[PDB]
């Protein structure tokens, strides 16, 4: 759908102007629960090759919570910055088109008359 | 059967006789509230709307 | 105790005990005994019971809800207003609710008190529920499970609708 | 008995035949009394709504519902 | 500790009750802007609510 | 004021206290059925002291002491009519009641459940003064459905007696028939009167009562077994001879009578219904003493005569003369 | 318990009825 | 033949080796203490301080303030003259209805 | 909620991390700790509901099923650890987690304020479910009864999928309190009409409706003890809470809707019921007088009157309490005969007095004998139907009939009459099995006291 808005800068995973957004914090719940899928890559992969599951390689398991947060920091980071620019072109796109997007009469419910429906 | 009868009614009055007798004491003597009309100014809080000492004490802990 | 007003009560005209047998009646001793064994230990701990309430005060409250706008006036599909509309109209709801479970006791209170005379004596009372009745049905009734203020005056809308073409329609 | 609840409960349907018998004791006893049970509570209910809409039917305490 | 299990599931609870209390402050945006429950503050109040 | 209803409440809680005491018990009682039939004569006394004083002014009351359940209008609480119906039940219930049990200890003396046995038999008293003293709809119904579970475990007494399961199961199923129109009268009174209290029923006195009336009589003919529902109380006599005694002669067969006794500002003013009951009565009266002069089961005898009452009771509701049936209860 | 002493099919010939009859525990003349 | 299987496994009795057996564990320790566990946080802690729970709950739906303001109300309203309810719960001055 | 998520999601740490004697122990004393914390979700108000979240909020009606959730999985572990005790103990520790993993799906369930969010947790709870089925099923048959417990519900509830995002495309949320007021009334069409179907069917399987409740006399019946339990006391309460939150969008089109279902109900009662007069599988009866049971509560949603929700989630309370007892009393004696047929094991009132009284207690709740919750459902349903139609009643009445006969013919089947000769392992009852009768019974009979709590949103 967006296609045509990165294609002035291909194959940019973050821009210059993603910068300009708050990058999510390293207690971000979503962080936090791609640091979980790490600690369960850890224990299947030593559930798998028949090793104590809590116990053996506690390096390994850490380079796996390491990697899954390091890896899922930037998807969060790319995924906000997208957020923001489907909003950001949604917001350019109502301003520059007043005639598609009319203010409409809020009436209140003293004008506006629903059909009465009686449960009997 | 009996034994687990006797082990009901142990376990059960075990708490049950502790609250009954405290239930009683706040009963007697820290007693129930009495109705009131606001005073002006005062903001009560959400606990004081409610007449007896373990409604106004879930009200206040918990609630 | 409560308010006489809203909890109305005649007074009291108990006949004079006017005994014409020699017999004493059982009930005379027995309401001594029970006067003297049972109500006066009774009024004593409940005087031990109420020193020690007056032995510390304290004091609630009856909350009281100031008006807030109703559904007439909140814009349509603007939930921040008519949220406290509906908020509103269901503690209204409630306390109609309570004022119809008021009446029926008046009602009941009257028909027991007044005995045998009750078709009689309590065609105020009578007089009193039919009219709360009628306008609680007229309000609330047919909502349905999922009532809302919404459903509220669009039934109010319909029955006045109803009322101003019978009032058109002889005339 | 084991023989017993299993006729009763298992072998009934590997010893169902569709034919006529079955398809009109079938059709005569499930969907039978909800058509006839249909009809009488719409009959009711269109009888009822035509009283309650006209202004017929005694609803005067009736705020309970 | 001795008996460190017993303490998973009450400590989650206390956690958890922690960040419903996190999650208020997050909630808000209305506090003593109701039009219901609006009033002025008490002397040495600053929120109606946590 | 306050003897009547102190003592009105004595009544009930005293009866209720065996049954606290059989349920937190250790050892092996000091006889408990002599417990219970000292507990059921000193209720007797006890419940005589607002017969007495209803008997010197027409003293009547209701105390409902505590509020129960407000569905939106319907304010169920725990409410005792105290009446002239209840302060003339109340004593010979009592008291026919601490005969059985002292024929109890006496009949049922080698039985090894006979604490169970006393059990029983006074949570049928406690649900049958329920039923009589009750103000509403659902508190009548709880002494209603309470005398018919009572009177299943009763009749099925010795369970091992196919017969006797298959009288207990017979007897709920014709009471059940009945209640399909006991709960009738109940939807019907809350759908249109907008209670279940007598009081609001009795003051808003409806015209149209044919349907909660044909409710109310089908709930009579289940309970105080008229004709059409009436083969489950002489299979009723399968249980001991006490249970036949107290439950199924004199206490729980009047309670479909004394619900029609109850209803009687609704009977005064409905000719049709009064001539239903009519007819209905006089049926029972009829076939049950025609079946009651060929039996050689002393028991079925005794049940079809105590059936036929039922039906000549049937009929003086029937003939607008409810005093007259709440006396020949009595009597 | 095993399959040949369950309920099986309607039998048609008259060899599996008398093993009908002969699971059922009666006559094969009663079955 | 049919293949190589193990027998069916008799039906143990909790009651044999262990006389006092709650039927928790066949552990006597352990099922003694499954028994106080279940016992004191189901019946001591759950029911018991849950029915003092239940019982004391502050206005539950704020039925008992609905009938004190009802008792606010109607005694305004007698005195007032005023009817206990009215037919319209929202004012006809602040209704525009469909023209016709 | 998170007060509630959190500590069931720490009961995973709390069985996996267990010495091997202590996973029934520690399991069942902080699942009744989590239950007795339940109680703070009666923070109701008249007005408003208990809104926690964005995610997350508690009204009336989600309250006592959450209560009534969190309660179950302590009786769970004490009905199930019995016959998994021979077990491996590492899929033991995986039985515990699928119970586990289970309440949490039906906690957040039951609190969804978005009802995407409540689709995928009301479906995620099929697979714990599916695979304590297909998994700790004794018999032959569990593999086919998952397969129709899943696909019912999924070919009911992937038409509700495509429905409730077209809500979500249409209205523009799927928040339930942003729906209260953003409603609007469904006109008369053929869309409208599959709209509405798509939106209930889901339900209606999941109650369930009779016709459709073909996989419940297998799923409950080929279940583990926990598997019955849970299906039959929370899991068929999940259609009921989704109906009475779905039908708010469903105005007024399911007044003219309502109409066969109802009857397929109303008839349903009286089939089903009768079915329970001729069951030989005693587990197959209980199936089958819930689906008798579940009924009413179909036709009280239907009607949508302020007493037939009452009525409605009082039954669900009440019925779950109930079916729960008696599926664990059914095991109580399949634990000593190590069969379900009814006419097998007889007289057992003369070996197993006090379990006799549980049995007596349970069929007495389960015919509804007043003032018990059972009959306050009952009742109020049967008060509102009365108010839909005058002839009901007698569907109605004739039903309170047939609830009675089975109910006391299941009672004088197994506990009443001669005992069988030739069983002679009715051990005496164990102080568990006593223990989870009473776990059930004692709440169902308390909340006769105080039943305000069990009645709905719309107290
Ligand atoms: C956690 C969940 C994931 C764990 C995966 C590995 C589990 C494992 O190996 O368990 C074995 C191990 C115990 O076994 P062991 O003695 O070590 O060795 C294996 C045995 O010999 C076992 O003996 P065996 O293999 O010879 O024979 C028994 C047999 C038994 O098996 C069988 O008989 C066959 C199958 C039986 C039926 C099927 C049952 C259900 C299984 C599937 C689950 C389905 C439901 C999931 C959701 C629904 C959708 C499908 O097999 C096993 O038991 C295999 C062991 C693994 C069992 C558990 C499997 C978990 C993986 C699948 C679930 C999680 C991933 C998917 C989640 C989906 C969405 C939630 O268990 C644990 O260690 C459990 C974890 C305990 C500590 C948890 C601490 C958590 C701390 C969190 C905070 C710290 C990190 C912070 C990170 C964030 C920082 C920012
Ligand atoms: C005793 C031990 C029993 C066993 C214990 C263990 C039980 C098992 C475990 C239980 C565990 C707890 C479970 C949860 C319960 C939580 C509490 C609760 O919900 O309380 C509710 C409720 C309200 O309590 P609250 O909100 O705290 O108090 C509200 C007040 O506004 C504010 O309170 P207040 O300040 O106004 O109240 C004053 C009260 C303090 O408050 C209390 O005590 C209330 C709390 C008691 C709670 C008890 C709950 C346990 C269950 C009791 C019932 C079943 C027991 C077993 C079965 C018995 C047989 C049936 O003061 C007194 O008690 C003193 C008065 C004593 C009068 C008698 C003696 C007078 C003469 C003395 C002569 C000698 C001295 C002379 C000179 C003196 C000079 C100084 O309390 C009760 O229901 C109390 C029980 C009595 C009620 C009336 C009973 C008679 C009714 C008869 C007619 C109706 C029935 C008709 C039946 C018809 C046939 C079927
Ligand atoms: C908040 C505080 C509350 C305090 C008060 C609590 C109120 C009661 C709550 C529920 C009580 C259930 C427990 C007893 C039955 C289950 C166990 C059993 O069978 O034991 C036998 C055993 C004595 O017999 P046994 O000789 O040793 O062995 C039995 C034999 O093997 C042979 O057995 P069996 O068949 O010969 O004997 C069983 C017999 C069999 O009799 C029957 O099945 C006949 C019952 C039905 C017909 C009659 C009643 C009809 C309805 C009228 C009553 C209600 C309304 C009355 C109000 C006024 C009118 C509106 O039943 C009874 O004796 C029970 C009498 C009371 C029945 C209550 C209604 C249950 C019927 C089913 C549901 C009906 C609707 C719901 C009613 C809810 C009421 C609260 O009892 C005990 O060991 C009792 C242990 C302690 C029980 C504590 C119960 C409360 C626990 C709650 C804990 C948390 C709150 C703290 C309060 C603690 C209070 C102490
Ligand atoms: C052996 C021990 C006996 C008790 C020992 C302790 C007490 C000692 C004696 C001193 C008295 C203590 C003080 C007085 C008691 C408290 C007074 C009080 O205000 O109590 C609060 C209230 C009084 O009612 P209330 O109206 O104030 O509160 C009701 C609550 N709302 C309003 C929210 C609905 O409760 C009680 O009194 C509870 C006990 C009631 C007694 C009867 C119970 C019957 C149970 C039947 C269950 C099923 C019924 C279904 C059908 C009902 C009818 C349709
Ligand atoms: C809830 C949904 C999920 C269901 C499963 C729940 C699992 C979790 C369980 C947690 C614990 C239980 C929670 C529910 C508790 C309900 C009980 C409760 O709190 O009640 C409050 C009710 C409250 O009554 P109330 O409505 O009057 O309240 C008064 C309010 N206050 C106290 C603030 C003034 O408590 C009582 O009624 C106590 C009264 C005294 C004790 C009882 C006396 C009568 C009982 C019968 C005695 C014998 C009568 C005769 C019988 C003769 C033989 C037949
Ligand atoms: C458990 C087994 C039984 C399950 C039953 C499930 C429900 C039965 C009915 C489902 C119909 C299909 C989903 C409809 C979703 C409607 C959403 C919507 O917006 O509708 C309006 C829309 C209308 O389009 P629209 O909304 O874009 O139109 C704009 C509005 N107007 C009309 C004014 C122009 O409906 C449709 O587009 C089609 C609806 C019918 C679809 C028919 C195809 C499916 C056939 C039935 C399949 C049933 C399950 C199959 C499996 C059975 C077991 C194997
Ligand atoms: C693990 C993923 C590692 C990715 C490293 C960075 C790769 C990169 O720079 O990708 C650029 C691409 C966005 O570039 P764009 O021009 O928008 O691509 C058009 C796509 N149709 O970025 C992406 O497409 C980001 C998403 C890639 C996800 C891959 C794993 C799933
Ligand atoms: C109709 C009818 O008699 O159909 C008979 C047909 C089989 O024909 P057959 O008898 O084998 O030659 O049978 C068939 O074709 C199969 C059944 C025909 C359709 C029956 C539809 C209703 C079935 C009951 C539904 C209950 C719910
Ligand atoms: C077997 C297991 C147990 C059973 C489970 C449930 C199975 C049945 C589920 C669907 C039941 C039918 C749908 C509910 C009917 C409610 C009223 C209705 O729509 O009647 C059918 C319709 C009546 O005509 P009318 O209402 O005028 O249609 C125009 C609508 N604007 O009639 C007509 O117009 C004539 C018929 C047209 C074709 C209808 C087919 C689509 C609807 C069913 C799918």
């Amino acid at each position: 759908m967006m296609t045509g808005r990165q294609a002035r800068a291909p194959l940019q995973f973050l821009p210059d102007e993603a910068r300009s957004l708050p990058p999510p914090k390293l207690t971000d719940p979503r962080l936090a629960y791609i640091g979980f899928l790490g600690y369960c890559s850890g224990l299947i992969d030593n559930a798998i090759r028949r090793r104590p599951v809590l116990s053996a390689g506690l390096h390994r398991q850490f380079l796996y919570i390491t990697s899954f947060v390091f890896v899922g920091y930037y998807l969060l980071k790319r995924q906000d910055y997208m957020y923001a620019v489907r909003d950001h072109d949604m917001f350019s796109y109502i301003k520059s088109h007043p005639e598609d997007f009319p203010e409409k009469d809020k009436k209140t419910y003293r004008e506006v008359f629903e059909e009465f429906h009686p449960v009997r | 059967d009996k034994r687990f009868l006797k082990l009901l009614r142990f376990y059960i009055l075990l708490t049950g006789i502790p609250v009954v007798i405290g239930i009683t004491l706040i009963n007697v003597f820290i007693g129930e509230a009495e109705l009131a009309e606001i005073p002006e100014g005062y903001v009560p809080e959400h606990w004081e709307y409610f007449k007896h000492p373990i409604s106004r004490w879930i009200a206040r802990t918990f609630f | 105790s409560w308010d006489k007003d809203v909890y109305p009560e005649p007074p009291r005209r108990t006949p004079a005990p006017s005994p014409q047998t020699s017999l004493p009646n059982p009930i005379t001793y027995l309401t001594k005994a029970f006067d003297l064994l049972v109500d006066r230990p009774v009024t004593l701990v409940r005087e031990f019971i109420e020193r020690q309430h007056a032995k510390n005060k304290y004091y609630y409250y009856h909350r009281e809800f100031r008006r807030v706008p109703d559904i007439t006036e909140c814009h349509e599909k603007d939930v921040l207003c008519m949220f406290e509309a509906e908020m509103q109209w269901k503690r209204d709801y409630k306390v109609d609710q309570e004022i119809v479970n008021i009446i029926q006791e008046r009602l009941k209170a009257c028909q027991q008190r007044e005995g045998e005379s009750h078709r009689q004596n309590c065609a105020k009372e009578l007089q009193q529920f039919t009219q709360v009745v009628k306008a609680y049905q007229d309000r609330y009734h047919d909502l349905g499970a999922h009532y809302s203020a919404r459903k509220c005056l669009a039934k109010q809308k319909q029955r006045m609708l109803a009322e101003r073409k019978a009032t058109k329609e002889a005339a | 008995l084991i023989r017993w609840t299993c006729a009763r409960s298992a072998n009934v349907y590997p010893n169902f035949r569709p034919n006529t018998k079955t398809s009109l004791l079938g059709a005569l006893f499930g969907i039978g009394p909800l058509i006839f049970w249909y009809y009488v509570f719409k009959t009711d209910r269109d009888r009822k709504e035509k009283l309650i809409q006209e202004g017929k039917l005694d609803r005067t305490f009736n705020i309970s519902y | 500790r001795d008996h460190w299990i017993h303490v998973l599931v009450p400590v989650g609870f206390v956690f958890g009750y922690y960040l419903d209390r996190k999650n208020d402050e997050k909630l808000a945006a209305f506090r003593n802007k109701s039009l219901l429950y609006k009033r002025e503050l008490k002397p040495q109040e600053e929120v109606t609510w946590k | 004021m306050n003897l009547f209803s102190s003592l009105t409440l004595v009544t009930l809680i005293l009866l209720t206290m065996p049954i606290a005491a059989i349920n937190f018990n250790t050892h092996k009682f000091t006889n408990y059925p002599l417990y219970v039939k000292t507990t059921i004569s000193c209720a007797f006394i006890t419940s005589m002291i607002p017969t007495m004083m209803f008997i010197h002014t027409g003293q009547e009351m209701i105390i409902s002491n505590w509020h129960w359940l407000t569905i939106q209008t319907l304010k169920l609480s725990l409410s005792f009519k105290m009446d002239f119906f209840s302060m003339m039940f109340v004593p010979v219930a009592l008291f026919v009641t601490w005969s059985i049990m002292e024929f109890s200890m006496w009949y049922m003396h080698s039985d090894p459940n006979i604490n169970q046995f006393f059990k029983y038999l006074l949570l049928f008293l406690i649900t049958m003064l329920i039923l009589v003293t009750a103000n509403n709809l659902f508190q009548l119904f709880i002494g209603w459905e309470g005398v018919g579970i009572m009177s299943f475990l009763l009749i099925g007494w010795w369970y091992g007696r196919t017969d006797a399961n298959t009288a207990a199961l017979q007897a709920i199923l014709y009471n059940r028939i009945g209640d399909i129109g006991f709960i009738l009268a109940m939807a019907w009174f809350l759908i249109n009167l907008n209670t279940w209290d007598l009081q609001q029923i009795f003051m808003l006195n409806p015209n149209d009562s044919n349907l909660p009336l044909m409710g109310l009589i089908l709930a009579a003919t289940g309970k105080s077994a008229q004709f059409g529902l009436h083969p489950w109380l002489p299979s009723a006599m399968e249980g001991p001879t006490p249970v036949s005694a107290l439950l199924h002669s004199s206490t729980m067969v009047v309670a479909g009578i004394f619900l029609l006794i109850r209803f009687y500002p609704l009977t005064e003013n409905n000719k049709f219904g009064q001539s239903i009951m009519l007819c209905l009565g006089a049926m029972t009266t009829l076939f049950t003493a025609m079946c009651a002069l060929t039996q050689n089961d002393i028991k079925k005898i005794i049940a079809f005569s105590t059936s036929s009452q039922l039906g000549l009771m049937m009929v003086t509701i029937g003939i607008n003369q409810p005093h007259l049936a709440f006396l020949h209860i009595c009597t | 318990i095993t399959k040949d002493m369950l309920p099986g099919p309607y039998p048609k010939t008259p060899e599996e009825r008398a093993a009908a009859a002969k699971k059922y525990n009666m006559r094969v003349e009663d079955y | 033949l049919r293949w190589q299987e193990d027998p069916e496994p008799e039906d143990e009795n909790l009651y044999e080796k262990n006389p006092d057996s709650h039927g928790y564990d066949k552990d006597p320790a352990v099922d003694v203490w499954n028994m106080r566990v279940v016992f004191f946080f189901g019946f001591s802690i759950v029911l018991v301080l849950g029915s003092t729970f239940v019982a004391y709950l502050p206005d539950y739906r704020m039925q008992e303030w609905a009938r004190r303001e009802a008792e606010r109300l109607v005694k305004y309203r007698e005195a007032h003259g005023l009817p206990l309810m009215e037919s319209n719960c929202f004012d006809p001055s602040k209704i525009q209805l469909p023209e016709d | 909620m998170l007060k509630y998520i959190i500590p069931t999601m720490m009961l995973m740490p709390l069985t996996w991390l267990s010495k091997n004697s202590m996973i029934w122990i520690n399991t069942t004393l902080h699942s009744l700790l989590i239950s007795l914390t339940s109680l703070l979700l009666l923070n109701q108000f008249g007005d408003n509901s208990l809104n926690f979240s964005l995610t997350f909020f508690s009204d009336s009606l989600s309250t006592p099923l959450l209560i009534l959730t969190m309660w179950l999985l302590p009786l769970m572990l004490m009905a199930s650890q019995h016959h998994l005790s021979k077990e491996n103990l590492a899929r033991k520790k995986l039985f515990i987690s699928m119970l586990i993993l289970l309440q949490l799906f039906l906690i957040m369930t039951f609190t969804a304020t978005e009802l995407i969010f409540f689709y995928i947790m009301f479906e995620a709870t099929l697979v714990p479910t599916l695979i304590i089925i297909t998994r700790w099923g004794n018999q032959t048959e569990r593999l086919n009864a998952g397969l129709y417990f899943l696909f019912y519900t999924l070919a009911g509830s992937l038409p509700l999928l495509v429905a409730l995002i077209y809500i979500q495309n249409t209205m523009g949320s799927l928040n339930f309190l942003i729906l209260q007021y953003w409603v609007q009334p469904m006109p008369n069409s053929w869309s409208n009409t599959f709209m509405w179907l798509a939106c209930m069917m889901a339900f209606m399987v999941k109650m369930p409706l009779y016709g459709l409740h073909l996989w419940l006399p297998k799923a409950h019946v080929e279940a583990p003890i926990a598997g019955s339990m849970v299906l039959a006391a929370i899991l068929l309460k999940l259609g009921g809470y989704g109906m009475m939150r779905i039908t708010l969008l469903l105005n007024p089109i399911t007044d003219f809707m309502a109409y066969p279902f109802i009857m397929l109900s109303l008839w349903g009662m009286i089939m089903t019921s009768s079915i329970c007069l001729r069951q030989t599988d005693l587990k197959s009866l209980i199936a089958y007088s819930s689906v008798s049971h579940m009924a009413l509560v179909i036709v009280a949603i239907l009607i949508q009157t302020p007493w037939s929700y009452m009525g409605a989630t009082a039954l669900m309370i009440a019925h779950g309490l109930t079916s729960s007892m008696l599926f664990c009393l059914a095991n109580s004696n399949y634990e000593r005969v190590h069969s379900r047929t009814m006419i097998l094991a007889r007289g057992l009132q003369t070996l197993l007095p006090l379990m006799a009284a549980w049995w007596l207690l349970a069929s007495l709740t389960n015919l509804a004998l007043p003032p018990s919750i059972n009959l306050i459902g009952e009742l109020f349903v049967v008060m509102s139907t009365f108010s839909w139609s005058n002839i009901t009643i007698i569907l109605m009445g004739l039903n309170m009939v047939i609830t009675a006969l089975y109910s006391l013919y299941m009672l004088i089947t197994t506990q009443r009459g001669k005992h069988t000769h030739h069983i002679n392992n009715i051990l005496p009852s164990f102080t568990r099995e006593n223990a989870l009768m009473s776990l059930h019974m004692l709440p169902l009979l308390l909340l006769s006291l105080n039943p305000k709590i069990i009645l709905g949103p719309l107290y």
